[PDB]
């Protein structure tokens, strides 16, 4: 089958800039049967281009496609606010139809450090036998960060889950939650609960913490 | 060489198999280990060369059975009453060292093979809603954060709002993530002025329609 790969994985660009997205095929895509889609959360992909360079009906002029063989390009000549989304290439030259893994186009803004907060588990929850401790990283950019849990200076692994909001529509920041889940037994066997955050906007990692009380 | 994994629903059963890719581990004690997604290796079960002693992780004791044949071609793991917690990549291994107990994963040797086993929850369940108490006192200055932890529900989605729609700016409702229990969990948080805390009421309105679970929870200091 034809394997499609897209590059880059993420484009960070300002509104109004041009975006150039690449699609490479593992072998030749005959007759340029290549399509591009835009995808937004909770929505089915929206066909932009087919036959490598033909706009679907009602698609704005600023979306244009080119390429042939094993190399294709989607150009978005001007990024409107509604254009920051995920973009996928698809070949329909040989069965099975295959899809690329997507290129995310996000809004570039100035680097913003996260505000970090830590929340102990509530009395209510412990009574259920489980304890969740939440670390919040609020309104940061770019998206990348490192978040380590330390319990009595012990680096924790395998027991925490992360989640990240979509880029904020007003200020183009991201927020992140890391939730460390353990039983009540394992909770009150320990004293120091700390969240350590490394981010480009910070001169050195910030740690927020509490002692279980 | 392995087989017998895949997708099954909570309350299903699978029987993984471990075929000798060289003819005989008939005289060697054998074990099954698993590595859950985003997790490390953990012991599952083991069995002595004769098939006499049989040993089981606490988490699977009662439900899983390890067994073998006499020619040392096949070791099995019968997995009954499957939980979402059992979702993992499983592999058998030959106990080639004796650095401690038969529970010690470090004594067992494998060769990179695995079988993926996934257990998909089914029931309609409403969430528990816990408060994320404000991060500073109402006497401190700057910005305070608080929220609601909306935990252990299935399926998607839940709706979360603050003060039935009165508070929206500063709100971040995180995408639901599937816990290891096959139930979703998310937090909704909001930032507010510290000075304001004691003079306003912050309540998340969680509504899980699939179960007509609809909870409102006051979030206050500890």
């Amino acid at each position: 089958e034809i394997v499609l790969t897209q590059s880059p994985g993420t484009l960070s660009l300002s509104p109004g800039e041009r975006a150039t997205l690449s699609c490479r095929a593992s072998q030749s895509v005959s007759s340029s049967y290549l399509a591009w889609y835009q995808q937004k959360p909770g929505q089915a992909p929206r066909l932009l281009i087919y036959d490598a360079s033909s706009r679907a009906t009602g698609i704005p002029d600023r979306f244009s496609g080119s390429g042939s063989g094993t190399d294709f390009t989607l150009t978005i000549s001007r990024l409107e606010p509604e254009d920051f989304a995920v973009y996928y290439c698809q070949q329909y030259s040989y069965s099975p139809v295959t899809f690329g893994q997507g290129t995310k186009v996000e809004i570039k803004r100035t680097v913003a450090a996260p505000s970090v907060f830590i929340f102990p588990p509530s009395d209510e929850q412990l009574k259920s036998g489980t304890a969740s401790v939440v670390c919040l990283l609020n309104n940061f950019y770019p998206r990348e960060a490192k978040v380590q849990w330390k319990v009595d200076n012990a680096l924790q692994s395998g027991n925490s889950q992360e989640s990240v909001t979509e880029q904020d529509s007003k200020d183009s920041t991201y927020s992140l939650s890391s939730t460390l889940t353990l039983s009540k037994a394992d909770y009150e066997k320990h004293k120091v609960y700390a969240c350590e955050v490394t981010h480009q906007g910070l001169s050195s990692p910030v740690t927020k913490s509490f002692n279980r009380g | 060489v392995q087989s017998g994994g895949g997708l099954v629903q909570a309350g299903g059963s699978l029987r993984l198999s471990c075929a000798a890719s060289g003819g005989t581990f008939a005289t060697s004690p054998m074990g099954w280990l698993r590595q859950a997604p985003g997790k490390g290796t953990e012991f599952v079960a083991a069995i002595s060369p004769s098939g006499g002693d049989r040993i089981y992780a606490d988490s699977v004791k009662g439900r899983f059975t390890i067994s073998r044949d006499n020619a040392g071609y096949f070791i099995y793991l019968q997995m009954n009453s499957l939980k979402p917690e059992d979702t993992a990549v499983y592999y058998c291994a030959v106990r080639r060292r004796f650095d401690g107990t038969s529970y010690y994963t470090g004594d067992y040797d494998s060769w990179g093979q695995g079988t993926l086993v996934t257990v998909s929850s089914a029931s309609t369940k409403g969430p528990s809603v816990f408060p994320l108490a404000p991060s500073s006192k109402s006497t401190s200055g700057g910005t305070a954060a608080l929220g609601c932890l909306v935990k252990d529900y299935f399926p998607e989605p839940v709706t979360v709002s603050w003060n039935s729609g009165a508070l929206t700016s500063g709100v971040h409702t995180f995408p639901a993530v599937l816990q290891s229990s096959g139930l979703y969990s998310l937090s909704s948080v909001v930032t507010v002025p510290s000075s304001s805390l004691g003079t306003q009421t912050y309540i998340c309105n969680v509504n899980h329609k699939p179960s007509n679970t609809k909870v409102d929870k006051r979030v206050e200091p500890k």
